[PDB]
């Protein structure tokens, strides 16, 4: 089988931000200009997201030996890009206070994306590990760029280490798995099989070890709050966001393609982990006074939440669009939430009563800590909502319990958040405009989508896959 | 004629060995030699396994596998300079002003 | 003797068991990498150790 | 098709309350009384216009005006409203409440009264909507969004001598009880559209569909037992009462929160609409444990409130043991029941709006609430004792007052059904009783227990005695002639024991 030029019409992101990848550094080494590099990122991703739409025209195909593009990889392709867009947008203002360079954020931050891109439209082990991979790394060097400071040095050394770590337990897993099959397809694990043998389950495990890691699931879930507070905001802002939604997105089409999800082992070890991740990641936010880890537990509750929906997928045909859909409101969420911390935190230097000096900002971010509770008249309800009814519909009791009671714990933690927005505590430019406007526009779409769902509900069962 | 069985556990002994020195170890310079242990080790399970099958596939999760390994071990010697250049020592522990 | 609502406390009693749950399981953020590693590897035996009794 | 012209005027008012605050501060409580009336006039339109007097039972479903608009069409969710004699009554009392609610809160001229008056329509539109709205989704989506303005008023607006930490507290409180509530409600909404699913096979949220659904015994048990966990922390039914109190002292000290946000018990009617006609047979094996938790919510409630010191926590719990008699009538299978259950929630909202708007405007008038730091204030103002010894009378029972007529055919019917759940209830009144006479005591009569009291008072305005008066006459008029009333809601009511009693 060789590549056929329908073959580069469907990987026209992948392209563009590799050519954009290599402009913006021949763009660094000519001259060291802040503006000029950030605004080819942006083009460069826009042009991407214009080209999901030539995509989509193209079609659904099996682009490698590696690689299947569909509708599942370009809603998950569209959603990285976004988060890196916006990751942009608010990294400029943060990147005008900076006083060493400013020139390979953007750089990390698109090749971040290339590998976001890369794990959406993953159907191989090796592009799986590519792609978990091709996140981490620009990961290591954003989340450690104010390497100056004490906080980003730690949270990069521990990202560094532990996602080392859990690298070498995933690839461990992947060869036990590759020893057991004999093939790396994401189609073939188990096909010759009396589903359930010890090695093909210890190599399933480990890899669920390494990806329960990098989407924060408890118990390898100890590094989020750390990380999310030692990183920059718009570091912050892309690691919940992106790599979350890529690294989720690549586990589903794992857990969908191979016939080793009707294992009633792997489904067991999962509700425990789902459980565990929401009961701890709720509870751990109770008493948090910082708002950067109370984001990273909330990110385990609802990556938590991501499980549940994910586990009903053998049994309900409605769990894929349940996650795309919580999903998306799950960025728009972070995105305003971040944003808002991002734009407090602009520029680089180095809560309480936020309305009596910035009321628009208070409004998105008690907007994101409503959405994020999954109250209705918001995305973040009609995202808990498809997973409540996933779980119902395969009857997962234990696990819609525990998503009532995190829910619960969740509305205590954001709603004390929200109201100490508007307490008594005792920019102008237009990259910081333009900030807002992103958030601005993230609550707005919330709301709106929390009224009137149904729009967003018929694109994500569109961009439906190979059943 | 050789047993995958040997060669997995001898991979799976070189793994727990280099995760051994990951956790008892204090200096960053040793974690990162046993990340490099880690590595090594799942990269000779996918030779082993590669093996077995009579396939290059294997070998290609290798080549990736170590490429990765040099990287991160690039990026984890930039890191280790970086905090021993603002720190003047290599303890892991100290690294824990971020808690609660 | 019901001046001070008892079934009000008695259904406070399960926020007193979530606020002790929360500072319980905040004490393993200590912020050490080793513990982060250790602990990866705890959750690691855990998962295939339920996977081979299934 | 004024249902959701009904639901919206509150919404738009609200947002044009928010609009216009800029032309001044006084702007907004004038917009706000004009859509309020306006809201009002189209239910006594819909009352005068739907000729509830002379309508027949003709079986559920029976809707004397319906609207539908689909809104989620991959689950079958439709904004569906639908109205009949219960709802129409329910819908008046919003506006009236409503309306009371905007002229308790005339004398602020705070600089954010826009989105006090915001927050004040939204929460209207809310429960105007969790009385209109049929479809299940639709259903809950109101009960839950009537919740956040209710809590941000509570938290930012609510009682100024109280420290922020008190309120953020109760208003959470009340948040996290009344969430997970509707959490576990919407759990038994999904559960039963699955069921119908898989018995039939179309995505139906509406209620209309639901009713024809197979189901065995003991998940339709459990379908019920969410739906009445949520109705019982919403009426609210021991132990599941404890956020009453509390939102209630630390509501804002007008007290237009108490009336507009939670004196509609929206939880009896959805026991009377949703409860019982889904789940007959579960409802009739759960109605010893829900008449029990009524007789132990009536002498708890009383027992409370006679050992409150502060006369707001008094009247909350006095909601309490009302409510608890409610309970007690909606599982009786009873036409005189059900009527007089209709007929106590009526005057339990008028009498408790009454004895709230005094109980502000007495603490405007001296400063404080402890009950101990009062006494002999008959002869320190003009109107006041006099109308909350009427309200008082009116809340322990009365004839003349609209309270005894429901509450004694709720014991007519509950004898009928069951004997010693009655009697006890009965002493239940003389329990109520006793606390109403010992608030009145505690209160306005005796001497000077400090020096607030012993000092001459002003009197009250003209606007608040016409609205004290208002109360007064429709409570009077309702206890001496409550035959409009019962004859508005003998369909609907009578549907609903019919379909109750019938399936069994
Ligand atoms: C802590 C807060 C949250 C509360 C806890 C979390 C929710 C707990 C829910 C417990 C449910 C226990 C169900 C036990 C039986 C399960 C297996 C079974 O036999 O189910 C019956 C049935 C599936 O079999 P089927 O062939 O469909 O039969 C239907 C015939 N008409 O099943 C079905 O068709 C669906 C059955 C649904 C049962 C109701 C579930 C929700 C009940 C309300 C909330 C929980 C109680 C409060
Ligand atoms: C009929 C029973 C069976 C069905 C139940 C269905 C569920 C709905 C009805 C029951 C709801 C119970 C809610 C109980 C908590 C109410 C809120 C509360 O009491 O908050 C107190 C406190 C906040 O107040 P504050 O003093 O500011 O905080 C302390 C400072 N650190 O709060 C905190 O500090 C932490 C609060 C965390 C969130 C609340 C706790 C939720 C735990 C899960 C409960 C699920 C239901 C369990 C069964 C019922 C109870 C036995
Ligand atoms: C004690 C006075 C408190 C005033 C609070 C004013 C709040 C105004 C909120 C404006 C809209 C913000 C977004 C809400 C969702
Ligand atoms: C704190 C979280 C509590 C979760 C409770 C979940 C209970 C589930 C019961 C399931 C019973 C299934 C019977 C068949």
């Amino acid at each position: 089988m060789t590549i056929t030029p329908q073959n580069l019409i469907a990987l026209l992101p992948l392209l563009i931000v590799g050519l954009t990848v290599v402009v913006v550094m021949l763009s660094i080494a000519w001259r060291r200009n802040h503006f000029l590099n950030a605004t080819l990122s942006v083009i460069g991703l826009n042009a991407a997201l214009v080209s999901l739409w030539f995509v989509g025209q193209a079609g659904a195909m099996d682009v490698t030996p590696l690689m299947r593009v569909d509708g599942f990889a370009m809603l998950y392709t569209g959603l990285v890009l976004l988060a890196s867009l916006a990751t942009c947008t608010f990294a400029y203002p943060w990147l005008e206070g900076y006083n060493d360079n400013k020139d390979e954020f953007y750089l990390l931050v698109l090749i971040a994306a290339l590998g976001g891109i890369l794990l959406a439209n993953a159907n191989h082990l090796a592009s799986l590990f590519l792609g978990i991979e091709l996140i981490s790394l620009p990961l290591f060097g954003l989340v450690g760029y104010a390497f100056r400071q004490k906080r980003s040095l730690e949270a990069s050394i521990k990202y560094t280490i532990l996602s080392a770590a859990a690298s070498s337990f995933l690839l461990f897993g992947m060869a036990l798995v590759y020893a057991q099959s004999g093939d790396l397809s994401f189609v073939a694990l188990g096909k010759n099989l009396m589903l359930n043998e010890p090695l093909l389950l210890a190599g399933f495990g480990l890899m669920i070890v390494g990806l329960g890691f990098k989407l924060s699931l408890v118990p390898f879930h100890l590094w989020t709050p750390d990380v999310y507070q030692g990183a920059p905001a718009p570091v912050s802002t892309f690691l919940a966001t992106a790599s979350k939604i890529a690294i989720f997105g690549v586990v589903m089409r794992l857990f969908l393609y191979a016939p080793v999800g009707d294992s009633e082992a792997i489904r067991v070890v999962l509700a425990i982990i789902a459980f565990a991740s929401i009961i701890f990641g709720n509870l751990m936010a109770l008493s948090q006074t910082n708002i950067k880890r109370l984001l990273g537990y909330s990110s385990i509750s609802h990556l938590g939440y991501l499980l549940v929906a994910l586990i009903a997928l053998q049994t309900g045909e409605m769990s894929m669009e349940a996650v795309g859909v919580y999903l998306a409101g799950y960025l728009f969420s972070s995105l305003g939430a971040f944003g808002v911390v991002s734009l407090m935190s602009s520029p680089y230097r180095g809560y309480r009563g936020l309305f009596w000096h910035r009321p628009i900002l208070a409004a998105v971010m008690t907007v994101m800590m409503l959405s994020l509770a999954g109250i209705p008249m918001t995305l973040g309800f009609i995202g808990k909502f498809y997973v409540l009814a996933v779980g119902v519909q395969a009857h997962l009791w234990w696990l819609v319990g525990a998503v009532v009671v995190g829910s619960a714990i969740g509305l205590y933690y954001y709603l004390r958040v929200a109201v100490s927005l508007y307490l008594h505590a005792p920019p102008s430019n237009w990259q910081y405009s333009a900030g807002g406007i992103v958030v601005l526009i993230s609550a707005l779409l919330v709301l709106v989508l929390g009224v009137w769902p149904q729009p967003l509900i018929s694109i994500v069962r569109l961009a439906m896959p190979l059943m | 004629m050789i047993p995958l069985q040997h060669g997995l556990i001898l991979a799976a002994i070189l793994f727990v060995l280099g995760l051994t020195g990951l956790v008892i170890r204090r200096n960053l310079l040793f974690m990162l030699i046993g990340l490099e242990i880690m590595i090594n080790a799942s990269a000779l399970a996918f030779v082993v396994a590669g093996s077995y099958w009579g396939q290059t596939d294997g070998q290609v999760m290798y080549i990736l596998a170590i490429s990765l390994a040099a990287a991160e071990a690039s990026i984890g010697l930039a890191l280790l300079l970086q905090l021993h250049r603002r720190r003047q020592n290599l303890n892991i522990d100290s690294v824990s002003e971020m808690r609660g | 003797l019901l001046k001070r609502d008892p079934l009000n406390s008695m259904m406070n009693i399960p926020a007193v068991l979530s606020r002790f749950a929360g500072k319980g399981l905040l004490l393993s953020e200590n912020g050490y990498l080793r513990w982060y590693v250790a602990s990866m590897s705890i959750g690691a035996v855990v998962v295939l150790a339920l996977l081979m009794v299934l | 098709m004024l249902l959701p012209w009904l639901i919206l005027i509150p919404f738009i008012g609200g947002f044009l309350c928010w609009q216009t605050e800029r032309f001044g501060v006084k702007v907004p409580r004038w917009i706000a009384l004009i859509t309020m009336g306006l809201t009002l006039a189209l239910s006594l339109q819909l009352w005068l216009q739907g000729g509830y007097s002379l309508t027949q039972s003709a079986g559920i479903p029976q809707w004397q005006s319906e609207f539908d608009m689909p809104w989620i069409p991959r689950f079958g969710i439709s904004i569906h409203l639908a109205i009949d004699g219960l709802s129409l009554l329910m819908v008046v009392l919003t506006g009236l409440l409503g309306v009371l609610a905007v002229l308790c809160s005339w004398k602020e001229i705070e600089k954010y009264q826009g989105f006090f008056h915001l927050n004040l329509m939204w929460i209207l539109g809310g429960v105007i909507g969790v009385f209109l709205a049929i479809d299940m989704f639709l259903f809950f989506f109101f009960w839950e969004m009537m919740l956040v303005p209710m809590y941000f008023l509570i938290a930012l607006w609510g009682h100024k001598a109280s420290d922020g930490k008190t309120r953020i507290t109760a208003a959470t409180k009340f948040f996290i009880y009344t969430q997970a509530s509707g959490l576990v409600m919407l759990i038994a909404i999904l559960a039963l559209v699955f069921v119908h699913y898989n018995a039939t096979g179309v995505w139906t949220f509406n209620y209309e569909e639901l009713l024809n659904t197979p189901m065995s015994s003991g998940v339709e048990y459990l379908l019920m037992l969410g739906f009445f966990i949520a109705f019982a922390v919403k009426m609210p039914v021991v132990p599941l009462h404890g956020w009453l109190p509390d939102a209630h002292s630390q509501a804002p000290t007008a007290g237009s929160v108490d009336l507009a946000g939670i004196l509609l018990k929206t939880a009896a009617y959805g026991l009377l609409r949703f409860s019982l006609p889904l789940f007959p047979n579960a409802s009739a094996e759960f109605a010893p444990i829900a008449m029990w938790l009524g007789v132990i919510g009536i002498f708890y409630g009383a027992w409370m409130a006679f050992a409150q010191t502060d006369i707001k926590r008094l009247i909350a719990y006095t909601s309490v043991s009302h409510m608890g008699f409610v309970l007690i009538a909606i599982y009786t299978g009873s036409q005189l029941a059900y009527q007089g259950a209709v007929i106590q929630m009526i005057a339990h909202g008028l009498s408790a709006a009454g004895l709230f708007i005094l109980c502000g405007q007495l603490y405007e008038r001296i400063h404080t609430r402890d009950m101990r730091m009062m006494g002999g204030l008959w002869s320190k103002m003009k109107w006041l004792p006099a109308l909350s010894l009427f309200f008082a009378v009116a809340t322990l029972g009365m004839p003349g007052t609209g309270n005894f007529v429901g509450e004694f055919m709720i014991l007519f019917g509950s004898f009928q059904v069951v004997p010693v759940i009655t009697v006890i209830s009965t002493f239940g009144l003389v329990f109520a009783s006793v606390y109403s006479l010992a608030m009145l005591h505690r209160a306005y009569f005796g001497k000077a227990k400090s020096q607030i009291a012993s000092q001459e008072l002003p009197g009250m305005s003209l606007r608040e005695l016409f609205m004290i008066l208002l109360l007064v006459v429709l409570l009077v008029l309702l206890g001496f002639y409550p035959q409009p009333i019962l004859d508005t809601s003998h369909s609907a009511i009578g549907n609903i024991q019919q379909w109750f009693v019938n399936s069994v």
